[PDB]
């Protein structure tokens, strides 16, 4: 009946010999290539 | 201010369903319970049955009784009110 | 001009024709254009007024709106470059496209859109606003 | 005595779907000679062109900005060609409801002209033949001519003049007698808008337009005299006396059979009779009303 | 021809009229009783007009004043005072009876009181209204607008003056059909 | 496919409702339009008492006698149909 | 050639993660340079959320957000491309 | 022990990041196993989520949001710590 | 002590449901015992429909009511609350 | 090798869940998506109104429809699958 | 309308190959590099 | 709606005793209580006592006295009433 | 067998009407008649004056004179007897 509606990018790198000192490795090859001629 | 596009209701009745739903919009959020609200207090102020139907976005076709079917716009929301 | 295309561009024209004097201002030329079924761009459209209006007098008449109207109509693209542009926002060739995107791309880069054009945009088309719009049909009620 | 049992509500709302993410991890393990080593579930590639996509999304973006540009002018024309088309139907429907107001109008002045039901009807009438008079004459007058045929022209023009006034005569004739019953026929509502008397106003009313009836029979015209007898046989004083007079001689002279074409004054009495007695304050407890 | 304030013009039941008296009937102030079982005592004018006239059917009548007003051609026909017994109190200038004029009609017993039915001020026509006025039903509420006989499709204002509100708009062949509900 | 979101109704007059209202959609596109058509379509299928709302966006609590309550989705639209 | 020590990515998106190392190659000589680089391309090139390592060792566990990473790579330089 | 050569943190989440990388790097050879007992405790301490880098040939470019970020050399490893 | 992870939700409700998580996270930590303590909280406070994912690994693809939808990451565990 | 965990569903509609997720394992990797592709298919061939999570680690209290409520094993990704 | 808490649990879900792969792979580098050196060291004892 | 089927009274008091049934119709319901209403409210106006009737089926003769002895229907509550 | 529910009369005199009303429905068939017959004896039996109703469906609130006023059932029809 009814209806409605309605943040910067940073760029960091390792270089050479910062983290490697050379003397300390180095040094055990000198001793056994010397042990090595040595005793042989 | 406010609207009724259509009515069917003695205008003291009409005033009261108006106050009622004024004093409903305040006391509720929820939209179910502000029709129950409002169709309680018409069914117990003016002789039962009522039924309501409240909502923002809604097409109605129905077969009401006379002087006793009301349509009103307030705040958000569009209401339809009538009794069995 | 032949009689279709007349009688069409008099009755947009008399729509637009604020006072009937058979003239209309260049601010709604674009209008015009878009209102024949032209999607021309805002460079064109600034780029034919200009090549217009040297007079000053600020209005256009039918042999000049013909001529435009000509030229303009002369360029147009197909449906295809459309669902083309609308899949380069579609990152992955799924058919849907993040709205941050769309928006963000639309209100960014090129002839920027408004903010009102985007809104009315997304309003219009009916588009879930957390979805992935189904770029197909969105394009089919803007086509 | 009852009482209602129960009820339901449902609120009919929007009801989207989102989606939410987690974390993925992924290891990669740099392969040197040594410690390391690994088993192979691994795939090769070919690199292929990279993206210079910013300069295509940009014409993209371009592009589209003229298709947008177009569609949102088609749409303001769509919806301009609206409002357009809104008040064409406007302004023609309109104008079309003038136009049948204006015919209802021309055709209710025909209706007048053919006939002259109002009194200011016939003072139209009148005024408008005297016009056509005077016009008349004045035309003959001008003519200036026929100093012996004038007399005939306007002897003709008389009697042209002598025939229309008898014509509105019949005419305010025949007016008066429908006027007539009309305002009885307005008396009878009155007497019907349910107080006892009213009621058999109501009731009267119903004889009477029972009485004025055509396309009689004569069972059922004998069965409503029937009727009509036994209701006017409550008062009984001297006018039902003539109107039932009339009545019997209709019935009988219907029983022994005449043709009832040949019964149409004998009718116009028994109605007149019957209205007589209706217009009657005891016999009618309403007539005071007029 | 029966003149001067007589002592008694006597017919069978007749008319008892006490007054200034002339052309065989009541002209002048005095007052007529008739067979309505009703006397009233106006300045009277061959009931073709009558002063201030009181017009009651009393003890007998069972009633204190039936009307007060002035008349005129036995028509009060100017302003008028009507009580019933407790139905109404109508107090207006009506002509020919309550058939014109401006006036009020109180709707309801205890009138002194606000307890009273329903007051009115308005224009009448024919017992109706018909025409721009003013109630206040005697709750607060008010009533500003247009009536065509009640049920008139005019934009009218009703005031809520307990809520504060006012609804101003169409009574649509009805106390309501549509309008607009403010804060005045 | 329509959704039976609530209803206290007999399962064949709600296939024959649920028939009726997909039929109401194919012929009218208005609100108000397919309200009515469904409800009268109901009330010349079944019982005179009938109450058909269609929309989007309402709550709507209802006294409502047994067997004729039906509360169904059509597509994106919303269906209400009792017995007045 | 090239090795995928870790993927979260689409076949496309590794692919063009791979031409992008290529591009980049003929570019930046320094490595945090190359990252910087990819970082600017990919930026603008892709989603905005990024990250780049590029290198000969080095090995992670990296919550990262879902779908975008890839981990590569060329000669025995090795490129990694993802999002956060 | 966490020597920062650029470090962008608090003091206690820095101080818990230098114990944990001396444990690692003492305790554990391979690379991973630090970077995911790295990970886990800064989640359970730092902050939810992290992003690290950790190698001895690894170049990165980074947007690290502030007092989250680090850059530092240990022994002979370079270790990026960022959140994201 | 919540990234908020993704939510369309007033920020007085999430307030609310934090709270009421507080005393959830300070009764429990198992997540199947945190869900249960949500819900429970939640059908006392609002309409008893509602829906809580907790857990450490998990992503969901869910149909909330609208305006009522959070996801944070509250401690260790995430919890995800929107109501039915 | 499905090991249904805990259900209140019917067992045809059981035994259909399992092969669907074979194709679904079969047709999609990433969890989410197979969550999304899972509930369309399941609102297309079952009743609709359904919530998925096909997770690995999480506690979830959620309030379903009787006969509509699975958890199982599927491989060895628990899914989740229930109705409103 | 009935509330429901699963949860997934400890020891489910568990598969063999991908929890191995790792220390497998390291195993393996490294039993080789030292199997190496204890071949060269036992080398040198010989001579010895 | 309402005619007089007996009447032996003043039209006046005949207008005055219809509108006092309206009123009385308003009241009460019990027909007990709109004659108890009736017959007070008419003592008081006219003149005590007299007697009320009131139903739905009944019938009767009374050799009652002038200005009494009213007879009407209102709907069909038939309503008889007269002085003693 | 005459009950007589409310009484204000001499057990004598209601068994004298009683009696009367036995005779009048012996003696009558319309309830007009018995109301005859009944008044009629019970006038000159029991003292004039006297009032009677007879009927089916009537509700009465009266006030009479002291002693005189008798509200009672012949079988299935009521009557009602008193006095001015």
């Amino acid at each position: 009946d009814t209806s409605t509606q309605t943040g910067t990018d940073a760029i960091t790198q390792i270089e050479n010999g910062d983290l490697f000192d050379f003397d300390f490795e180095v040094e055990p090859i000198l001793e056994v290539l010397v042990g090595k001629v040595l005793e042989q | 201010k406010a609207v009724i596009k259509n009515a069917d209701m003695s205008e003291e009745m009409q005033a009261d369903a108006v106050d009622c739903a004024t004093q409903a919009l305040e006391k509720y959020n929820i939209e179910k319970d502000i029709a129950a609200y409002i169709k309680k207090e018409f069914d117990r102020k003016h002789n039962p049955t009522w039924h309501c139907i409240v909502g923002r976005n809604f097409g109605s076709y129905v077969t009401h009784e006379t002087k006793h079917f009301i349509y009103f716009y307030l705040g958000q929301v569009a209401i339809l009110l009538f009794k069995s | 001009l032949t009689e279709e295309q007349i009688a069409e561009f008099k009755e947009a024209f008399a729509l637009f024709d604020k006072d009937g004097d058979g003239t209309i201002t260049t601010k709604e030329l674009g209008t015009v254009m878009r209102s024949l079924g032209q999607n021309p761009t805002e460079a064109e459209l600034q780029d034919m007024i200009s090549e217009v209006d040297a007079d000053g007098n600020g209005t256009i008449d039918f042999p000049e709106f013909l001529m435009l109207m000509a030229r303009k109509m002369k360029e147009t693209d197909h449906e295809d470059e459309l669902r083309e542009a609308f899949k380069v926002f579609d990152k992955d060739g799924n058919g849907f496209i993040s709205a941050a995107e769309l928006r963000h791309v639309m209100t960014n880069l090129g002839e920027k859109l408004s903010e009102e054009e985007v809104d009315e945009m997304i309003r219009e088309a009916d588009v879930d606003g957390d979805g992935q719009v189904n770029y197909e049909e969105f394009v089919r009620m803007m086509t | 005595e009852a009482d209602r049992k129960l009820s339901r509500e449902t609120q009919t709302v929007k009801i989207k779907q989102h989606s939410q993410q987690t974390v993925r991890e992924q290891a990669t393990q740099m392969a040197r000679p040594g410690v390391l080593l690994d088993n192979d579930y691994d795939k090769e590639v070919t690199p292929g062109r990279y993206q210079e996509r910013d300069e295509i999304v940009l014409r993209s973006t371009l592009r589209i900005q003229r298709w947008v540009r177009g569609w949102l002018g088609r749409k303001r024309a769509a919806y301009l060609r609206g409002k357009k088309m809104e008040r064409e139907a406007f302004l023609r429907d309109q104008e079309a409801r003038a136009q049948s107001e204006a015919e209802e109008h021309r055709r209710r002045e025909i209706q007048r002209r053919m006939h002259p039901r109002t009194a200011a009807d016939f003072e139209v009438l009148y005024n408008e033949l005297e016009a056509w008079r005077l016009q008349e004459t004045r035309k003959i007058k001008e003519a200036g001519l026929a100093k012996e045929q004038e007399q005939q022209v306007l002897q003709q023009l008389l009697h042209k003049e002598t025939k229309l006034l008898q014509t509105i005569d019949r005419l305010k004739i025949n007016a008066n007698q429908e006027n007539k019953e009309a305002r009885i026929q307005h008396t009878l509502n009155e007497m019907s808008k349910h107080t006892p008397f009213t009621t058999r106003a109501k009731e009267l009313q119903q004889l009477y337009n029972g009485l004025n009836l055509p396309l009689l029979t004569v069972d059922e015209r004998l069965d409503v005299l029937l009727h009509v007898k036994w209701t006017v046989k409550e008062f009984d004083c001297d006018l039902t006396r003539e109107l039932v007079d009339l009545i019997d001689r209709e019935a009988d002279l219907l029983n022994r059979g005449r043709n009832p074409k040949m019964l149409e004054g004998l009718r116009k009495r028994i109605s007149s009779l019957f209205l007589n007695f209706i217009e009657t304050p005891e016999f009618n407890p309403e007539a005071v009303r007029f | 021809q029966k003149e001067g304030p007589h002592h008694t013009v006597y017919w069978t039941t007749g008319e008892r009229y006490q007054g200034s008296w002339k052309d065989n009937k009541k002209h002048g102030k005095g007052t007529v009783i008739y067979k309505n079982s009703d006397k009233y005592e106006g300045d009277w004018a061959n009931d073709m007009r009558h002063g201030l006239g009181t017009l009651w059917l009393y003890r007998d009548g069972k009633y204190v004043v039936r009307y007060n007003g002035e008349w005129r051609a036995d028509q009060p026909t100017g302003h008028g005072t009507f009580f019933a017994d407790n139905g109404d109190t109508y107090e207006g200038e009506w002509l020919n009876g309550r058939r014109h004029g401006k006036g009020r009609a109180v709707y309801g017993g205890r009138p002194v009181d606000g307890f009273g039915g329903d007051v009115y001020e308005g224009y009448f026509e024919n017992d109706v209204k018909c025409g721009p006025g003013t109630m206040m039903y005697a709750n607060g509420d008010v009533y500003e607008g247009l009536w065509a006989a009640d049920k008139k499709n005019g934009t009218g204002t009703y005031f809520y003056m307990s809520k504060g509100k006012r609804f101003d708009g169409v009574w649509a062949d009805g106390a309501i059909k549509c309008g607009t509900y403010s804060e005045i």
